[PDB]
């Protein structure tokens, strides 16, 4: 009757293995264990299934689990991470006699891409219409870089965002910023970051 | 430490008269009812002080829902059985699931269905397959044999969970289940005929016979059934019928004790 | 429905001794379907206060109960059990021996 | 697999709401969970088959019906703010046992938001910011950027259309929006998306770029007495044409 996923956020490099961690509490012996992933689509997607009456740990190609029954531990192992893997991951227990799928609190997994030649840069872009409102784009920075959100209220800094131009076989971190204020440029918009 | 058994039985009845519930399900340890569900109460409840006292309100709440589920399924399966058989009046569907724990520690398990009190479907947990009586059963077995997880859950419950539960219940009801009450054995008379009668014993499994002047066994022995006396005990008798040229004697066995009586 | 006819056994809890209070038992068993009517009979009339175990299930898909009533046997008195089932076109009345 | 309509619904307080869930896998067992911001999923309704409707862990003033196998609708009579949550229908394949030996498959969910005052709902303002010569010259690449502003509630879906076709490669949309006045609680939202292509490709003036934001808002039987146009369901879009320049 309870699931715990303590790691609220978690990170992995493209092509690396990562282990998401989860324990359940119960007294039932006949039970069912799952992982599900919830991309920003808000759609729950089944990742893998393990039944308590099975020793051999489930494997769905790249995905697999470490089922330590006696420890009541159920870790999801993701080999060869992909950008697509990015999503909220959820641990779940279901009794064989009740329907409620019990959900863990959820671990958010972020995938860092392998930027082969970093080329950090801030460019500025302007309105296709009034040509009076404008934005700033920080980009092609290495994945080990972090983006501070704005402490100033009227400046809007978006989060780090991974883009996969499959046209040209090229990945690219990016982050955007805007404000209407006049005392504001691109150079210094990302300096606190 | 003697052979014990856990059994849960389901019964469904189409178009039942005012009294009859549409669905009843009942649990049993060696003929001692432990649990009960029906369609009016829609509630699983203990049928013993010792079940009640030892299980939190959750067990009953949780299993009530599971049985509400089976209610529903039997209602439906019944109509489908009618539709296929072109039936018409009140019919019965039944299911029996359970396990047995032998004194020697080895185990048995059983799962079976019946339509109109005749074997419909018999489960085999070593081959993960049903056997069916006619195409109607066969057809519904096919779908069932598709779901592999259901096939396996059953094997497990039968081979693992059923016994775990037995063991618990045995403990939980030790005073009434693992008790031994010996019989009153007596001989009465009645063509002249004599009767070895035993009463007020537990457990019900009892064996009785007559031995010809102690030497051989009377071939011609009418055996009274073993019947429940009312109070938790059982009673049973055995009868036989030339000036008695050879004086006879009764031989009985209950709970490990071989008992004997002359006249 | 291939049905099964009820077997009726009538007996007392404790051995009968006129004057000693006791329980009269009627064991109806081996019957299918489930629907069954049962009365206990003193001198051919219905006993009115009678308990019955909850309907119970056998492995062979037959049912059973036990009808019972607290009584004191008078040397004069005759006792039976009468059942009716779909299987029976007339009530089956089985007398108590002894 | 299994369908759920609507996917987004904004509605006034005390109106009748019907969330649809349908499934065509022949699944008898069906479920309905509820996920409030943060709080974990809670089984609120479930069903074992046709004409079964049972309650679950969390208690709810919704109601369900199961007249047939494919549909398990959920109804809410007097809708109230607290009902604001994500509702996820689901279905499972166990058919031969009442027991739950199966895996539950979810549908996509319905983001419901019930509001006391329908004057807090606003559609988005979309604006495309065109690439930078800086980037084009430096990188051989052009990143167009879309900005949806001023919308509430967060019932929005952004899309990138190149030459009348929706595109998937080359896009990064903020997985979550930002509050414009993070100060508040009813704060409006702003989301950002990025479309990156060749410099070659952006320099062809035959090439059309459109950033489209689908917004789910008020419908017809909803009421509106205000100058601001009724913020109905609508698309708000913004375009930019390739430039040799």
């Amino acid at each position: 009757q309870t699931v715990t996923q303590s790691q609220p956020e978690m990170s992995v490099q493209e092509a690396e293995t990562v282990t998401l961690s989860c324990t359940y509490d119960t007294s039932e012996s006949d039970y069912y264990l799952f992982w599900y992933k919830q991309p920003p689509s808000r759609q729950m997607i089944l990742v893998i299934r393990q039944e308590a009456y099975k020793q051999q740990n489930a494997t769905e190609n790249r995905f697999s689990v470490n089922f330590q029954k006696a420890a009541k531990s159920f870790s999801l192992k993701i080999s060869d991470s992909q950008l697509g893997d990015a999503a909220m991951y959820f641990c779940a227990y279901r009794s064989a006699v009740n329907a409620r799928l019990m959900f863990g609190d959820g671990t958010q997994l972020v995938v860092k891409p392998n930027i082969q030649n970093p080329d950090p840069a801030v460019y500025q872009l302007r309105d296709s219409k009034s040509s009076d409102k404008s934005v700033c784009l920080f980009t092609d920075f290495d994945s080990q870089t972090n983006v501070s959100q704005s402490k100033d209220s009227d400046v809007y800094i978006t989060d780090k965002c991974v883009l996969d131009m499959r046209s040209m076989d090229f990945k690219s971190n990016s982050a955007v910023a805007w404000s209407n204020k006049s005392d504001f440029a691109c150079a210094n918009a990302f300096n606190n970051s | 430490m003697r052979t014990h058994s856990l059994r849960y039985f389901h019964l469904g009845v189409s178009d039942p008269i005012h009294g009859v519930p549409e669905f009843i399900s009942v649990g049993y340890v060696d003929s001692h009812p432990i649990t009960t569900y029906d369609s009016v109460t829609r509630q699983k409840e203990p049928r013993a002080p010792w079940m009640a006292e030892n299980l939190a309100p959750d067990h009953w709440e949780r299993y009530t829902q599971l049985l509400r589920g089976w209610q529903q399924m039997f209602k439906v399966e019944l109509k489908r059985l009618q539709r296929h058989y072109n039936h018409s009046g009140s019919h019965t569907y039944q299911r029996m699931i359970g396990c047995e724990l032998l004194e020697d520690g080895s185990t048995t398990g059983f799962l079976q269905y019946a339509y109109d009190g005749q074997d419909f479907l018999i489960f085999n947990k070593d081959t993960l397959s049903w056997l069916a009586v006619d195409n109607v059963a066969h057809t519904i077995k096919q779908a069932w044999e598709a779901n592999q997880h259901e096939l396996l859950y059953q094997k497990n419950w039968l081979e693992e969970e059923c016994i775990a539960w037995l063991k618990r219940f045995l403990e939980y009801g030790k005073d009434t289940l693992q008790r031994t009450e010996p019989p009153l054995v007596r001989v009465n008379r009645k063509v002249t005929a004599l009767f070895c009668k035993a009463h007020g014993f537990y457990p019900p499994e009892i064996y009785m016979t007559w031995m010809k002047n102690g030497e051989e066994i009377v071939q011609e022995i009418d055996y009274g059934d073993i019947l429940p006396s009312g109070d938790g005990t059982y009673q049973a008798w055995a009868s036989i019928e030339p000036q008695s040229s050879n004086l006879y004697s009764c031989h009985v066995e209950h709970s490990g004790v071989h008992m004997v009586l002359q006249v | 429905m291939i049905q099964r006819t009820p077997k009726i056994q009538v007996y007392s809890r404790h051995p009968a001794e006129n004057g000693k209070s006791n329980f009269l038992n009627c064991y109806v068993s081996g019957f299918h379907p489930s629907d069954i009517e049962v009365d206990l009979l003193k001198n051919g009339e219905r006993i009115e206060k009678v308990e019955h175990s909850d309907l119970s299930f056998s492995k062979d898909w037959s049912f059973y109960l036990l009808y019972y009533t607290e009584f004191t046997p008078t040397e004069k008195d005759e006792y039976a059990c009468r059942v009716n089932h779909v299987t029976l076109s007339q009530p089956k009345i089985v007398k108590w021996d002894r | 697999d299994i369908y759920q309509t609507p996917r987004y619904l904004v509605i006034g307080t005390g109106k009748k709401i019907t969330l649809e869930c349908s499934q065509t896998m022949g699944h008898d067992k069906m479920y309905w969970y509820q996920q409030d911001p943060g709080m974990e999923l809670h089984l609120i309704h479930y069903s074992y088959g046709v004409n079964s409707t049972e309650k679950g862990d969390l208690s709810s003033e919704s109601t369900v019906s199961r007249i047939r196998t494919e549909h398990f609708p959920l109804t809410l009579e007097s809708a109230r703010p607290s009902h604001t949550s994500q509702y996820l229908c689901a279905s499972s394949e166990a058919r031969g046992l009442a027991e739950f030996t199966d895996t539950q498959y979810f549908g996509p969910g319905t983001r419901l938001t019930v509001l006391e005052d329908l004057k807090n709902v606003f559609p988005p303002e979309v604006a495309v910011f065109e690439p930078s010569e800086a980037e084009i010259s430096h990188t051989q690449k052009a990143t167009l950027v879309c900005l949806a502003t001023g919308f509430y509630p967060d019932h929005v879906e952004l899309s990138w259309w190149v030459n009348g076709k929706e595109v998937h490669s080359g896009v990064c949309t903020d997985p979550q929006p930002l509050k414009e006045q993070p100060a508040l609680n009813d704060s409006r939202y702003a989301l950002s998306s990025r479309l990156r292509v060749s410099a070659t490709f952006w320099q062809d003036p035959r090439n059309h770029f459109r950033c489209q934001v689908q917004f789910y808002g008020l419908s017809e039987n909803d009421e509106w007495t205000q100058d601001r146009a009724k913020p109905v369901t609508q698309i708000v879009s913004a375009e930019a044409w390739g430039r040799a320049d």
